[PDB]
DNA sequence: GCTAGGCGCCCGAACAGGGACTGT
DNA sequence: ACAGTCCCTGTTCGGGCGCCT
């Protein structure tokens, strides 16, 4: 019956702050042993110990970072907190908060987690993406199976929706995770299917950006010659 | 010069003078922390600076709290308690709740403090006179006396009863479900509440102790390792007894049958249902230690049936508040002790084991002061009253020692045995 | 001049009055020496003339010093003291020069008079009144009482200590940065101030003395190493014991081996080791006083061993607060131990000497645990800290002891120094009955109304003995009985008993003891290989038990 | 500051085998360990705390161990969520210190990387632009490097590469490289080749295009 | 017709308490 | 079923010497 749910800007300007609620119900912030952990977590790293704040504002932080923390917290309503100052890209992570408890004179785990909050740390402007198809040129098709692809080019921010044939592909489907393209993100996907269905029947890719309202399709037309 | 409430005389015992003990040697430490308290109480008027007019004495030192960091003096009253023990037992005692021993429960705090705001008998001050030591023999020693009810003292909570039963009466009306005892310094206070929820309602007696000049220790609870704080609380129910126990085997030699009849022999005292003429009949003539006597049919009819009498209640044995309370702690080795609190011979009223603690490390002196403190602690809450001990240790080591590792604001009666293994009558 | 220090009450013991003691009849001579005296002392505000109503006297008579011929107001106020209430002596141990930590600056001033100055509770000089008888037995001699601490008076150094500490405490508390060291009437002060703002300091302190009433002559160690304090010489980085005089007599008498000891024992606490074990063995008895005693080659090899490492000239070192401390622990003669505190290597604070036997059967890692505990509470007393320890013995040894031993025991952190002869236990004892070993059943029995009594053992074999004795009793034949079937019997062997007074004895596997019987069953221990007694309930009726008690108890019945 | 480290860093095994992780502390930690468990998604939970105490709901096929130093994570069985990432995390000192975590994946069959390469875009040449794709789909192991080449001699600067996660049906991994050039130094050129070394084959896979 | 108070050591006497045995 | 003694061992204390002020 605990629940835990972050709260936060998920993008936020360089050098500014953040600051992360931690909506917890089933437990009291005032109890004997409990407390609220904060642990952040880079895209591709591992855990990482931010702060933790207990029921006797006893609280203690992670060094590297003390500087640039606070941990608050509203017993009340159930309710923690955390301030970050001057966030740099290298704060670009998912954050979790969990309930730390104390429960005997050895056992001290964080038994539940949250499913996190995503900041990320950037200038970019929500810029949608431009779509370009990725069909076999220069190499005509054989008699097998071809592969097709599609590139999503400079966008921001995440995420981007990507299916073919308006969801009808979805098979030999591979959507690659995006990069940094200065400040921008870039993917691309590919799809593989029969030559007995291409060129014959059309394929075309879809791309969805939610931040900027865009939805394009873009149809892979087989080489030029 | 502290309170209008008029003081309450105290007279020793009749026939009997005060105190004039000796002050034993203090580390440093210590008395850099004592000479520190006792200029503080000296400024605020509850202490005042005597010279050697006062025949009177008593020792003091203090005690690093591992509760709550700060130190503690500690006065050891003990001789003064008995010389005034018509005052507060028969005269005006504070009842005892039969409740405190039936609860998951119970916390302690340190209602000393509560003390040094009634003015204490003009007269009777003398006899609480006592010696600052200094490192190296340096300077004579620094005499003081109480104008106040002194801390550790049994009359203190005798006279602040009544101020006390006041302090407690909404407290115990909003909680008629919570069991609260004073012992000298202390507030053992139990409920069956849930631990978290327990935590809860005794931070907020703290408070109401708080609304009314009552300060209490605060207690420290460490992030890290050790979560030590999470034995602060005692559970009586947890609480087990320890009974005596015939070892179980196939092949008996005649040493063993020896020692099996010596045993039984012995817990005949306990249990006069112990019968030992049918395994005894094994040994008959000047037969080999080390020599496989088999066990007889209607012989093994007696150890097994005997060990069906080991397991129950000894011989109506009830507590008589009116006798005082014996106990002995026997060294059992690998670190673990063993106990038995008793006002007649063999008519013992509890007999447990205490188990060992990481915290002790091995030293055989640290163990027992602890086992000395969690017996009286256990004693208190059951029946109210503090035991004698009859501690398993020569004098001159107790007495070097037993300071460094105490840990409570009252000091139990002791004396010294060189008792040799009498028999493992109590088989761990 | 005199004190405005108020005065210590002081009362008379519950339910007696003062002393009310005739005075004798001095010669013409010795009374108007008094006169002289006493007209002196009142001129100087210590005594005054008391009414006829005064009802208390004390006998005072003159005597002069066989040098100087002055003549001496002597007032023997031994009466009063038996009436004099009980003080709760302030003074709780003398110093030592092993705790003072190396200073700058040193001086040591002496207060003139100190009694003198210090003013008597008002409500008790009549009790200090004496009378100088006149020269005819004419008119009654001149009455006088007293108004300070009378010299030779119970309350005398009670009262001036505490005073004195007063004095100092304003003082102490506007100079935390130097240590007085408060002595009677002598005061050692230290600090880390240039020479120059030191007796600055110094005189700063003369001058709040001098307001209280309290004179620092000028005969006070004004920067004079080494400075005579406490009966030892404080030299810059090292001190030593004022030169001690061993007595070297022709003949001894029992006075004379007590005036030896007692400044042995005071020189032990410098001088590495000293026993004294032996020739204090000598008076070693009821025989009183000036009795010439023999002294036995025991004791000679005491003196002369003695003689030796005193004349070896030695010192000490002052403690630095940063190095902990070590105290290691020699084992020499028959419960003779010595131990030399130090913070460096050989670099010695203080020396000393253990030598008491607690219990009539110990042994020696009893008694090396009851010299580690003495030497902590005298550190503690000095240095108010726990030393570390330097013990000769293994490691393994103690695991077994302690392990083993019913009795709780400890020891603070200490290492263990290969210097022989090294402690240890010379005995085991069997957990279980060993097998291809004669199981013996020993017991005793005596009679209280005649003196003697037999002891003896059967063994599972079928042998028997019986050996009677003389003044003895149960304790002792039950005692000897075990005696026996150490004798008679190979390298493994199974007694067993029905009395813990001897199993009690045993299991504490003691290596000395004070009766020989004890001293025989011991040295049987030692030298056998698989001992194993075991204990049965004796009169219970039980095993081989009742065959030796028929057998020995012809005295006895049943 | 007391240094969790995970020596195995990526783990593979089949269901039903017995796994062990391996966590070693920088200093006696005295048991005070936990480990957590992190499903691909990404939800965080604890399975072990103290050393060996199960929280309640995870399964008895855990069981951890280790003492001092050196401390222990052993799945009985694997099953088919068992297949994660692993976590351990010292609490005997702040700052609370995690492992590195342990990925455990899905043995399989090896298999070749399937290489297709992909000329830039005409709309991606309208804009000024041009970028060179290069799929290397479904092949196992993960282990696999890439290399670009152009007109023959080859070039390390302007890759872009996106690695896949072991997929949960097939058990393979992907991976995409793509060289960004400009419409000028893409013209200015004719032949680009996309080289992929997997240890399947001791031949680089390569595939290319011209003009 | 010469101190007091304090600490130390060594010694033996008186004490005190726990056990064990003898007599109604 | 002890009451009345006797043993034995551990502690306390009074005495004398040492040393100090
Ligand atoms: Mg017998």
């Amino acid at each position: 019956q605990i629940t835990l749910k972050e709260s936060g800007p998920g993008i936020v300007q360089p050098s500014q702050p953040f600051r992360l609620t931690c909506t917890f119900s089933g437990f009291s912030l005032s109890t004997s042993g409990i407390g609220v952990t904060w642990i952040r977590q880079p895209s591709g790293k591992g855990l990482e110990w931010l702060a933790t704040i207990w029921w006797d504002d006893d609280n203690r932080y992670n060094p590297s970072l003390k500087s640039r923390l606070t941990v608050s917290k509203d017993t009340s309503n159930n309710q923690a907190f955390l301030n970050m100052m001057t966030v740099e890209t290298a704060d670009t992570a998912i954050y979790y908060c969990a309930q730390s408890a104390i429960t005997s004179v050895t056992d001290s785990a964080m038994d539940h987690w949250g499913q996190g909050t995503s900041v990320t740390v950037s200038s970019a402007k929500t810029t949608p993406p431009s779509v370009y198809p990725l069909a076999p040129g220069s190499a005509a098709q054989t008699n097998s199976m071809v592969t097709l692809g599609c590139l999503v080019k400079g966008y921001f921010p995440e995420p981007v929706t990507v299916t073919w044939n308006s969801g009808s592909l979805s098979s030999g489907v591979h959507t690659f995770p995006a990069v940094l393209q200065s400040d921008l993100y870039t993917l691309s996907s590919s799809v593989t299917v029969p030559s007995s269905t291409w060129p014959s029947e059309t394929v075309t890719c879809n791309v969805a950006h939610p931040a900027s309202s865009t939805k394009v399709d873009k149809k892979i037309v087989p080489a030029d010659c | 010069p502290i309170s209008p409430i008029e003081t309450v005389p105290v007279k020793l015992k009749p026939g009997m003078d005060g105190p004039k003990v000796k002050q034993w040697p203090l580390t440093e430490e210590k008395i850099k922390a004592l000479v520190e308290i006792c200029t503080e109480m000296e400024k605020e008027g509850k202490i005042s600076k005597i010279g050697p007019e006062n025949p009177y004495n008593t020792p003091v030192f203090a005690i690093k709290k591992k509760d709550s960091t700060k130190w503690r003096k500690l006065v050891d009253f003990r001789e003064l308690n008995k010389r005034t023990q018509d005052f507060w037992e028969v005269q005006l005692g504070i009842p005892h709740p039969a409740g405190l021993k039936k609860k998951k429960s119970v916390t302690v705090l340190d209602v000393g403090d509560a003390y040094f705001s009634v003015p204490l008998d003009e007269d009777f001050r003398k006899y609480t006179a006592f010696t600052i030591p200094s490192i190296n023999n340096e300077t004579p020693g620094i005499r003081y006396q109480y104008n106040v009810l002194p801390q550790g003292w049994k009359g203190s909570p005798a006279i602040f009863q009544s101020s006390m039963t006041k302090i407690l009466e909404p407290f115990k009306k909003q909680n008629p479900d919570i069991v609260i005892y004073q012992y000298m310094d202390d507030l053992y206070v139990g409920s069956d509440l849930e631990i978290g929820q327990h935590r809860t309602k005794i931070e907020e007696l703290r408070q109401h102790l708080l609304r009314w000049g009552l300060t209490t220790p605060d207690k420290k609870h460490q992030k890290e390792p050790p979560f030590l704080w999470m034995g602060y609380e005692l559970h009586p129910d947890k609480w087990t007894v320890q009974p005596i126990v015939l070892p179980e085997k196939d092949s008996w030699t005649v040493n063993d049958i020896q020692k099996l009849v010596g045993k039984l022999n012995w817990a005949s005292q306990i249990y006069p249902g112990i019968k030992v003429r049918q395994l005894s009949k094994l040994l008959r003539g000047t037969k080999a230690l080390t020599e496989v006597i088999p066990l007889t049919e209607e012989a093994e009819l007696e150890l097994a049936e005997n060990r069906e009498i080991l397991k129950e209640p000894v011989h109506g044995v009830y507590y008589d508040p009116s006798k005082d309370l014996i106990a002995e702690i026997q060294k059992q080795g690998q670190g673990q002790w063993t106990y038995q609190i008793y006002q007649e011979p063999f008519k013992n009223l509890k007999t447990g084991k205490y188990a060992r603690m990481r915290g002790a490390h091995t030293n055989d002196v640290k163990q027992l002061t602890e086992a000395v403190q969690k017996i009286t602690t256990e004693s208190i809450v059951i029946w109210g009253k503090t035991p004698k001990f009859k501690l398993p240790i020569q004098k001159e080591t107790w007495e070097t020692w037993w300071t460094e590792y105490w840990q409570a604001t009252w000091i139990p009666e002791w004396e010294f045995v060189n008792t040799p293994p009498l028999v493992k009558l109590w088989y761990q | 001049p005199i004190s405005p220090i108020e005065t210590v009450p002081v009362k008379l013991k519950p339910g007696m009055d003062g002393p009310k003691v005739k005075q004798w009849p001095l010669t013409e001579e010795k009374i108007k020496a008094l006169v002289e005296i006493c007209t002196e002392l009142e001129k100087e505000g210590k005594i005054s003339k008391i009414g006829p109503e005064n009802p208390y006297n004390t006998p005072v008579f003159a005597i002069k010093k066989k040098n100087s011929t002055r003549w001496r107001k002597l007032v023997d106020f031994r009466e009063l003291n038996k009436r004099t209430q009980d003080f709760w002596e302030v003074q709780l141990g003398i110093p030592h020069p092993a705790g003072l930590k190396k200073k700058k600056s040193v001086t040591v001033l002496d207060v003139g008079d100190a009694y003198f100055s210090v003013p008597l509770d008002e409500d008790f000089r009549k009790y200090t009144a004496f009378t100088i008888p006149s020269i005819n037995n004419e008119t009654p001699g001149i009455r006088y009482q007293y108004n300070v601490l009378p010299q030779g008076w119970k309350g005398s150094p009670a009262i001036f200590q505490s005073s004195m500490t007063k004095i100092l405490e304003p003082f102490k508390k506007q100079n935390p940065d130097i240590v007085i060291y408060q002595y009677m009437d002598d005061l050692y002060v230290g600090s880390d101030l240039e020479i120059g703002q030191h007796r600055t300091k110094i005189e700063e302190l003369r001058q709040h003395l001098l307001r209280w009433g309290l004179y620092t002559p000028d005969q006070k160690h004004q920067k004079e190493p080494p400075f005579l304090w406490m009966g030892y010489e404080l030299h810059p980085d090292k001190w030593t014991v004022q030169p001690i005089v061993l007595p070297e007599k022709d003949s001894w008498t029992v006075n004379d081996i007590c005036k030896l000891v007692g400044k042995l024992n005071w020189a032990s606490q410098i001088y590495p080791g000293i026993k004294v074990r032996q020739l204090s063995k000598l008076l070693r008895g009821t025989k009183a006083l000036t009795e010439v005693i023999p002294l036995t080659e025991e004791a000679e090899l005491e003196l002369a061993e003695n003689r030796e490492i005193l004349k070896e000239p030695v010192h000490g070192v002052y403690y630095d607060p940063s190095k902990d401390l070590i105290a290691e622990i020699q084992k020499q003669g028959q419960g003779q131990w010595t131990y030399q505190i130090y913070q460096e290597p050989f670099k010695n604070l203080k020396t000393g000497k253990y030598a008491r036997m607690r219990g009539a059967h110990t042994n020696d890692v009893k008694q090396l645990t009851e010299a580690v505990q003495k030497i902590t509470t005298e550190s503690i007393v000095i240095w108010g800290k726990t030393p570390k320890f330097k013990l000769p013995i293994q490691k393994e040894t103690w695991e077994t002891w302690w392990t083993e031993y019913w009795q709780a025991t400890w020891i603070p952190e200490w290492e263990f120094v290969n210097t022989p002869p090294l402690v240890k236990l010379w005995y085991q004892l069997e957990k279980e009955p060993i097998v291809g070993a004669e199981t013996f059943y020993v017991d005793g029995a005596a009679n209280r109304e005649t003196k003697l009594g037999k002891a003896g053992y059967v063994t599972n074999k079928g042998r028997q003995k019986v050996v009677p004795l003389t003044n003895t009793t149960n304790q002792k034949t039950e005692l000897q009985a075990i005696y026996l079937a150490l004798q008679d019997s190979g390298l493994e062997v199974n007694i067993v008993t029905d009395s813990q007074y001897a199993l009690g004895i045993i299991q504490a596997q003691p290596d000395k003891s004070e009766s020989e019987l004890v001293n025989q069953i011991i040295e049987q221990l030692i030298k056998k290989e698989k001992v194993y007694l075991a204990w049965v309930p004796a009169h219970k009726g039980i095993g081989g038990n009742e065959q030796v008690d028929k057998l020995v108890s012809a005295g006895i019945r049943k | 500051d007391i240094q969790m480290t995970q020596t195995t860093s990526s783990l593979s095994a089949s269901l039903g085998d017995r796994v062990t992780i391996s966590c070693s502390a920088s200093q006696d930690i005295s048991s005070y360990l936990n480990w957590y468990q992190q499903k691909p998604e990404g939800t965080v939970k604890l399975l072990i705390y103290y050393t060996s105490s199960l929280h309640s709901g995870v399964p008895s096929r855990f069981s951890g161990s280790g003492s001092g130093t050196d401390y222990s994570l052993t799945i009985s069985n694997l099953e088919p969520e068992d297949i994660a990432t692993y976590y351990c995390q010292q609490y005997s000192k702040f700052p609370w210190t995690f492992g590195g975590g342990t990925k455990l994946e899905i043995k399989r069959a090896d298999a070749a990387p399937t290489v297709s390469i992909f000329p830039p875009s005409s709309e991606q040449l309208t804009s000024g632009g041009a970028s060179v794709v290069c799929f290397l789909n479904n092949f196992y192991p993960k282990d696999i490097n890439v290399k670009w080449k152009i007109d023959g001699s080859e070039r390390q600067n302007g890759v872009l590469n996106s690695w896949t996660d072991q997929d949960s049906k097939d058990s393979t991994y992907s991976m995409s490289s793509t060289l960004t050039l400009t419409k000028d130094e893409y013209e200015r050129h004719n032949s680009y080749t996309c080289e992929a070394t997997h240890k399947t084959s001791t031949s680089p896979i390569v595939k290319s295009f011209n003009r």
